Parts: structure tokens; C-alpha cells; sequence
């Protein structure tokens, strides 16, 4: 079967910046619910830090993925199971701050 | 003058290059809509000067997971070719896709 997954982008706080549309089926928000949120605000309290933590190191970590389990909070009010996969961008003909890209898979805990 | 920022758009695609998912942006600078995208091989929009070489590119992302592509042309939609240089990463599961940040040079 086809996983459900949807690609992000986020500054280096957490704050959604681009939400692409399978977000919808997903977790079941519409992208402008999401848009302008820190993703730490749809994350399970236990999973909260971790999340944080995982912000702060992708930006160390020279472009290779991260990856980290959480439970995110659907528009149903449901804790789903996320694999986030993240990696950090920078267009190397600039000096612009980079921002991190993201890739959202609704997963197994098992 | 466009910026960098405004020239950059994502495009995710499964194992065997065929665009899953595009941004929008696309668009405005290619003239592709993303649904006309999915299903079909990045090759076939490669102008054949750089395929051997985006072949190449194509190998070194699968065996070590990152890539960046070094200078290609994409054929746009109402013809000529727009020049691209696009970083590559797969993403691994528990090999599920591959993201693509596109920029475009011309
Ligand atoms: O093989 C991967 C998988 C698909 C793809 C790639 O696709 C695009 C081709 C275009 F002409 C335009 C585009 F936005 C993406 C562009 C570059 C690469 C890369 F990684 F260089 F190899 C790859």
C-alpha cells in the first residue's frame, strides 16, 4: 500500500513555512492550519523535547537526514505515530540562513 | 532578478525517478504543472548532452544516499531548456523516495 506522507519546510525554530497539501489526508489539517504553527505545538508532550532536541541537531549535522518518532496530534484529536525524516538546505551561491525540509510519514509504533 | 529563494522548488520522486510530488513554484519558472509531472522519469525531461552524466548523478545518490547533481538542462514546457542544479537525498525507511531541491540557474 502507499503510505501516507507529506513534505514540510521549517525555519531552525520549528515553525512550519511550507505544508504540502497531502497534509490533508494524512494528518488532516488543511496546509494554512498548519502554516505559521511550530510543529512543537502538534507534538505529544512526552515527545515535546525530543522533537526540539532532533531541531537543533539537524542543523549540526552537515545535510545528512535526520530522522525521529513522534506522536502528532490529528485534526481528529488523535495521536498518530509520525516518522519525520529532516535535512538541512542552503543554496551554496548564498549565505542565507539555512532551513530544514522535512518529509512526514504516518508509521507503526510496533 | 528573481531571488535564489524564489528560483528553488522541491520535487520528490520513487526509486526508479518518477516525479511523485512538485511543488507549485515549478511552474511560474518552468511552466510544468506538478499533476502533468507525476508518473514520469526525470529522464525524460533531461536534454541528452547531460543525461550520461545525470545517470552518473543518479548513481552516486542510490549507493551513498546524497547527491548534488552539478549543472543540467530540464526541457521546459513551451521548448528550449532551463539550467538546474539540484541537490538529492534519499530518504530510507524503518529506500522510500527521493527529495530533490531544484535550483534554477538561467
Ligand atoms: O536521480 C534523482 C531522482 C530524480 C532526479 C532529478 O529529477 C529532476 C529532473 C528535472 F529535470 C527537474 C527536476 F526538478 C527534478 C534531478 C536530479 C537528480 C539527482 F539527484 F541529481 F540525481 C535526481
Amino acid at each position: 500500500c502507499q503510505p501516507t506522507r507529506f513534505i514540510s519546510r521549517h525555519n531552525i525554530e520549528g515553525i512550519f513555512t511550507f505544508v504540502d497539501h497531502r497534509c490533508v489526508a494524512t494528518v488532516g489539517y488543511q496546509p494554512q492550519e498548519l502554516l505559521g504553527k511550530n510543529i512543537v505545538e502538534f507534538c505529544h508532550p512526552e515527545d515535546q523535547q525530543l522533537l526540539r532536541d532532533s531541531f537543533q541537531q539537524v542543523v549540526k549535522l552537515k545535510g545528512q537526514v535526520l530522522s525521529v518518532m513522534f506522536r502528532f496530534r490529528s485534526k481528529n484529536q488523535e495521536w498518530l505515530w509520525m516518522r519525520t525524516s529532516s535535512f538541512t538546505f542552503q543554496n551554496p551561491y548564498s549565505d542565507e540562513i539555512e532551513y530544514i525540509i522535512c518529509t512526514n510519514t504516518n508509521v507503526k509504533n510496533s | 532578478f528573481k531571488g535564489l529563494d524564489s528560483k528553488t522548488f522541491l520535487s520528490e520522486h520513487s526509486m526508479d525517478m518518477k516525479f511523485t510530488y512538485c511543488d507549485d513554484r515549478i511552474t511560474e519558472l518552468i511552466g510544468y504543472h506538478p499533476e502533468e509531472l507525476l508518473g514520469r522519469s526525470a529522464y525524460e525531461f533531461y536534454h541528452a548532452l547531460d543525461s550520461e552524466n545525470m545517470t552518473k548523478s543518479h548513481q552516486n545518490l542510490c549507493t551513498k544516499g546524497q547527491v548534488v547533481s552539478g549543472q543540467y538542462r530540464m526541457l521546459a514546457k513551451h521548448g528550449g531548456y532551463v539550467w538546474l542544479e539540484t541537490q538529492g537525498t534519499v530518504i530510507y525507511n524503518p529506500p522510500q523516495c527521493i527529495m530533490c531541491v531544484n535550483y534554477v540557474l538561467s
